[PDB]
């Protein structure tokens, strides 16, 4: 530093250096200015948002977009009320039981056929008929007591990780393109941007 | 994909003048009768007026929106509108 | 990296982060936010720099070159009593790739590699019969 | 007596033209 | 009928065939109906003339299958159409046994449903269902092609094993010891074929015109034009400018399926009217999501973390054994450079003392697993491990799904 500098003894924080063009002349924290598991770095809201984006990537059609609350409730047992309230997202729908396909499949295998009857009338036969006209939802499987709670425990927590959520470092590249050098965070949206064209494309809709 | 449509047909987003032609025409004839009864409105030159009025309005909403974000609030109260009227000069 | 800097924010030492510092850079077409990584803040605090001017910083070298004072508004820098090397105005983007060419005589290389600080001998003239192995 | 001809959705899309989706109850 | 019928039921496509054959019979497992209502069976989807706007439904969901109606009808279709599937012919299959492959994380109630539907309607005589994992150890029974790649360098069934499957639905990693797989160190990765296709849709939408209704094009593009980053994300990005592929829209008036071209090769100089989508970055960025899920901003750990933790659950004495013999299974593994990339990654993560080797079956692993199961049917240990009709009748459907093939029993 240049030797001999004048100070006024007020403030004078050697580790705090704030300089601007003085359009507001206000610190971002003057008076609280406002108004390694990944479950820790990303809060519950953030991990739930990642989860619902994951489930919305699961679907391959329009019809399963309203099926996302049902699928997520089947996954983690959350009522659809909070799914519709806090997630903040971005006859073919009701399973494959359409009778039209049921009678159309006859022309599929009509080239050769030789069916014969070999069946009885028992409780097992009744259950087979019930399964044939299945029309059941995963919600019905989970709400009912047809599956043991220990089975739920060993099907839900036999997959998740709990202590090590990351072993490789993150690249942290821009969202739009993959400019790997001179990456930087945006002024407002707080998402990494690399190129001028990337910033122009991001500032309109994503930011 | 579900984004590229919103990229290739959203390269041109314009928005248009909206105030309905027939209700506006009825209104202007109504306020023109008392000024001069049996005033025959020419069906031309009314689109230019109906663009100028909307232009002045959207100027008023942009000014009141600037005033609103100046008040850290998104809704519009009468106060913003009246002060926009006064500070513009009428 | 070149452009007009508009604001530096610097924090203290905290358990979550050793130093929470951010830099804002304005070009002729772009404004962007950079985050400092606990060392270069010593770079900008070694000499008293301040915002509202065009500076050049190298990613790998880490040197900060203050070229003077930006243009922004003419009045804000029209009463500084000359100085700032006839101010400046931002030209292009934030970061680019350029080529630096350095011209050096061979004798300068032998003097540089002869001693710990031979560039001083380039002016004092006390090289003193540099050995042949160096040559 | 046709000043009320300008409908409320007309005002709502007029506000939508100028930005900000916040609309009061007497801005119309 | 000594040789059974082997059915590898896949969520995307099922592989049905007699034990005699060396290659499976491939039949789709889905249902796509045109918007005008003329539905088409799974095998007949490929013969349709329009793929722009279809309504889809696949009986097998992420976990397993619930409604057996469509699966039963499709099983009869592949079991009662000798004309469409040549060579195969059957009347009832009374004396015919069954060899099936179903996941180890099946629902016990759904397992009971499957057992009852396979036995008490079609009138089988003997069954054996087990995950595709346990049969791969039987690769030592029969000679075959098996490319073993070293990570470090630049009875008959094998007791020591650790196998990964990656199909359309999801990914499963299993440790197998003493021929009895471990059911606690098993780890499931949700990234399957569905999720890769979804990522493909999103990234093309980030680059080129949308096709989200048209998912068959997404599946074809994923199977055709992708390749895994051979070394790293950044160095593969350095090849984005020099290396690029170009796909052409399939014009229903002209061609039901499109094609991919390389500008270097002049073997296809024919110009075309339709629009051409250039893929220069998404060829290699897409496969990277297994090692970097956070590219798509998910909280998912990753493949390497999953295998490391699964090894961590295993006992320390058996931990080094599994990595010394790893077999790659699944239709996702056919992507080029994937096996070498994952081998390099996990060998880098694993310490110096133990060297891990990955065995790749040449080509797709689906037919490899099918021929492995056919060999298992050939293998005589199946005779000692089989069950009969009287065992099913003397007990209830619950005993067969809770005692022999039950998963909590082997825990
Ligand atoms: N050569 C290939 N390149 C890329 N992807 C492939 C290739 N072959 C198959 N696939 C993908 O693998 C998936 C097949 O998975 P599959 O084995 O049917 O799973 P499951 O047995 O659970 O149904 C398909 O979605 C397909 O996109
Ligand atoms: F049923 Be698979 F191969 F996932
Ligand atoms: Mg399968
Ligand atoms: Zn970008
Ligand atoms: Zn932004």
């Amino acid at each position: 530093k240049a030797l001999v500098e004048e100070i006024d003894k007020k403030t004078y924080n050697p580790d705090i250096y704030f300089t601007s063009l003085d359009p507001q002349a206000r610190r971002y924290t003057s008076k609280k200015i406002n108004k390694h598991s990944f479950e820790e770095r990303y809060t519950q809201q953030e991990i739930l948002q990642s989860d619902r984006r994951f489930m919305e990537l699961n679907t391959e059609n329009f019809s399963d977009l309203p099926n996302v609350p049902t699928l997520l409730s089947d996954l983690t047992g959350v009522p659809r009320d909070r799914i519709e309230s806090t997630t903040k997202p971005i006859y073919g729908h009701g399973w494959v039981l359409k009778p039209e396909t049921l009678r159309e499949i006859q022309l599929s295998y009509k080239s050769t056929k030789l069916p014969k009857p070999k069946r009885k009338n028992t409780n097992r036969i009744v259950a087979l008929k019930k399964v044939l006209s299945s029309k059941r939802n995963l919600h019905s499987f989970l709400d009912s007591a047809l599956l043991n709670l220990m089975d739920k425990n060993v099907i839900y927590h036999n997959v998740y990780n709990k202590r090590y959520f990351k072993v490789l470092p993150l690249i942290t590249t821009c969202s739009i393109c993959g400019g790997y050098d001179s990456i930087s965070s945006c002024v407002n949206c707080g998402n990494k941007i690399c190129s001028v064209s990337c910033f122009k494309l991001h500032n309109e809709t994503r930011c | 994909g579900t984004v590229a449509l919103r990229e290739i047909r959203r390269f041109q987003k314009s928005t248009e003048l909206l105030i309905r032609k027939l209700p506006f025409q009825r209104l202007v004839r109504e306020i023109a009768q008392d000024f001069k009864t049996d005033l025959r409105f020419q069906s031309s030159a009314i689109g230019a007026l109906q663009e100028s009025v909307e232009a002045y309005l959207v100027s008023l909403f942009e000014d009141t929106n600037l005033a609103a974000i100046h008040a850290k609030r998104v809704t519009i109260m009468p106060k913003e509108i009246q002060l926009a009227r006064r500070l513009r000069g009428e | 990296i070149e452009g007009e800097v508009v604001e530096i924010q610097i924090d203290r030492s905290i358990t979550g982060g050793h130093k929470q510092g951010k830099l804002t850079i304005k070009t002729t077409d772009m404004e962007t936010i950079y985050e400092l990584g606990n060392k270069m803040i010593d770079g900008l605090t070694k000499e008293k720099v301040l915002a509202g001017d065009v500076i050049s910083i190298d990613k790998a070298s880490g040197k900060i070159t203050k070229l003077g004072r930006s243009f922004a508004r003419s009045r804000d820098y029209d009463a500084m009593g000359a100085d700032t090397r006839f101010v400046q105005c931002p030209e292009g983007e934030l970061q680019k790739r350029k080529t630096v060419v350095h011209t050096v005589s061979l004798h300068e290389i032998d003097v540089i590699n002869s001693r710990t600080q031979g560039f001083l001998a380039l002016f004092t003239g006390d090289t003193g019969e540099i050995r042949s192995e160096v040559r | 007596d046709n000043i009320q001809g300008i409908t409320k959705p007309a005002i709502r899309r007029l506000a939508r033209r100028g930005g900000v989706k916040r609309i009061s109850g007497l801005i119309y | 009928e000594t040789p059974p019928i082997v059915i590898d039921n896949g969520s995307y496509e099922i592989k049905f065939g007699p034990s005699t054959n060396k290659k499976p019979f491939r039949a789709l497992n889905a249902l796509a109906k045109d918007k005008f209502g003329t539905s088409y069976l799974s095998n007949h989807i490929k013969n349709i003339k329009d793929i722009s706007s279809i309504t889809f439904r696949r009986p097998h969901e992420l976990g397993q299958l619930t409604l057996w109606e469509l699966e039963s009808c499709i099983w009869d279709y592949c079991l009662f159409n000798p004309s469409e599937f040549d060579g195969f012919d059957l009347k009832e299959g009374k004396g015919h046994h069954l060899v099936a492959s179903e996941s180890c994380m099946t629902l016990p109630e759904l397992s009971k449903h499957a057992d009852q539907v396979i036995f008490e309607e079609y009138e089988f005589d003997s069954l054996f269902k087990s995950p595709v994992a346990v049969f791969v150890p039987f690769t030592k029974s029969y000679k075959g092609e098996m490319r073993t790649i070293s990570g470090k360098d630049e009875s008959d069934y094998h007791d020591f094993q650790l196998v990964i499957d990656s199909g359309f639905n999801c990914t499963w990693i299993i440790p197998v010891l003493k021929g009895i797989p471990y059911y606690k160190a098993v780890k499931k990765l949700d990234i399957g074929g569905r999720f890769l296709t979804g990522l493909l849709k999103e990234t093309l939408s980030f680059r080129h015109y949308n096709m989200m209704d048209e998912t068959i094009l997404v599946n074809n593009i994923k199977e055709q034009c992708l390749f895994v980053s051979p070394v790293s994300y950044f160095d593969s990005f350095k090849t984005k400018d020099k290396h690029a592929l170009e796909y052409v829209l399939p014009d229903f008036q002209t061609s039901f399926l499109g094609y991919v071209r390389n500008p270097r090769k002049e073997n296809v100089p024919l110009p075309e009217d339709a629009q051409i989508i250039t893929l220069t970055d998404e060829l290699f960025t897409i496969p990277e999501t297994f090692f970097h899920p956070e590219i798509s901003q998910i909280t998912k750990p990753g493949i390497v973390e999953a295998i490391l933790e699964s090894l961590s659950m295993l006992p320390e004495i058996v931990r080094p054994l599994m990595v010394g013999n790893i077999v790659c299974t699944g239709g996702n593994f056919n992507l080029p450079n994937f096996a070498q990339r994952l081998a390099a990654e996990l060998q880098r993560q694993l310490p110096t003392d133990w060297t891990c080797h990955v065995s790749v079956p040449e080509g797709d692993c689906a037919l490899f697993g099918w021929e492995v199961m056919s060999q298992f049917a050939k293998t005589d240990s199946y005779r000692k491990a089989r069950v009969t009709r009287e065992e099913y009748y003397e007990h209830g459907p619950d005993w067969c799904t809770k005692h022999r093939f039950g998963y909590q029993n082997w825990i």
